[PDB]
């Protein structure tokens, strides 16, 4: 898994 | 099939917590699992996230619904620690419901009550 990236949420 | 806390000891959680909180001081760090028994929702393509702090949980429930690009028919509930309030600022449930690491855990699933 891809522990090392955050995603980043917006209000679109 | 480890989930995070599993995956990367307590120290490495606690140290990522505090770096990203100096990187990225307006957004809450937040650990988002699809439920162990989970049968008929997808899951997501990551596992931690940056959700900034003047969202409130209705708001995310409904970003994150997209994200799996679900059907209006489909259940989807978003758990943290168990409890399934929509209007709170997700700023709120962080200082209430944080975890012991920093990181704020919720599971999601097509049932509210699991299980």
């Amino acid at each position: 898994a891809d522990d090392g990236h955050f995603v980043s949420i917006e209000l679109e | 099939e480890k989930t995070f806390k599993q995956r990367r000891t307590f120290e490495q959680r606690v140290e990522d917590v505090r770096l990203i909180r100096e990187q990225h001081p307006t957004k809450i760090p937040v650990i988002i699992e699809r439920y162990k028994g989970e049968k008929q929702l997808p899951v997501l393509d990551k596992t931690k996230f940056l959700v900034p702090d003047h969202v409130n949980m209705s708001e995310l429930i409904k970003i994150i619904r997209r994200r799996l690009q679900l059907n209006a028919n489909q259940a989807f509930f978003l758990l943290v620690n168990g409890h399934s309030s929509v209007s709170t600022p997700i700023s709120e449930v962080y200082e209430s419901e944080k975890d012991e690491d920093g990181f704020l855990y919720m599971v999601y699933a097509s049932q509210e009550t699991f299980g």
